[PDB]
């Protein structure tokens, strides 16, 4: 995910402490403030893509 | 050529071969007289069900005749594809322009 | 040419070779009848991910075709430059027009 594949990671992130909870803020809680129950998720066929 | 004042006369092959064009005047010209005493042979309203069918067959004349100005049409709706193992089945919502210069 | 009704014909060599603007027509224009007389080795999911790498290496293809068209890659972002003793290493964001008469 990050910008420098070059400087790449699997046990050393590149993002912040808050990075996730502001997912946390964006998913749990804006979604459902303009779902009103309509919205769901999808697994994703990455060949058909 | 057919006349549009006598029931026994319309058939299917009287108005494909007519124009679309031709269509128009043929029977606006014809007689306001209808006449009863030899009728068509499925009823009155039998002739009726006989003169759509040239129409259908004549706007398949219509599109030979603008086949140089459109496309091949690709299919509107999923399901229909050849390899439906890899990718899925598009649909054309048709907003396009078929128009060749 | 691979066959696109038998899943034991799809290489990389085959389908790189394909340009991709031919690769939307070989698709909607095959036969809809899978046969299943000769299967992969890979099995038939290996023989979808035969057909991405495909697909995958053959834009390279579809890029240097369309080489006196772009500019050069910019570093995108910080850490890609070599001199970085008194000036640091900028990242350009691509937002431009790529673009060359």
């Amino acid at each position: 995910t990050q910008a420098r594949a070059a400087d790449a990671a699997d046990d050393r992130p590149h993002r912040p402490a808050d990075w996730t909870v502001h997912h946390k803020i964006y998913y749990y809680v804006l979604v459902p403030a303009f779902s009103r129950g309509r919205c769901c998720t999808a697994g994703v066929r990455f060949d058909r893509v | 050529a057919p006349q549009f004042h006598r029931p026994s006369t319309i058939t299917a092959d009287n108005v494909r071969a007519l124009g679309t064009r031709g269509l128009v005047l043929a029977t606006n010209n014809a007689q306001f007289i209808m006449d009863n005493s030899y009728p068509h042979p499925h009823g009155t309203q039998g002739a009726v069900r006989e003169f759509l069918r040239g129409q259908a067959a004549a706007l398949t004349d219509l599109g030979v005749t603008h086949a140089n100005n459109t496309f091949a049409p690709q299919p509107m709706f999923a399901g229909d594809a050849a390899a439906e193992w890899l990718r899925p089945s598009f649909g054309l919502k048709r907003t396009y322009s078929p128009f060749v210069v």
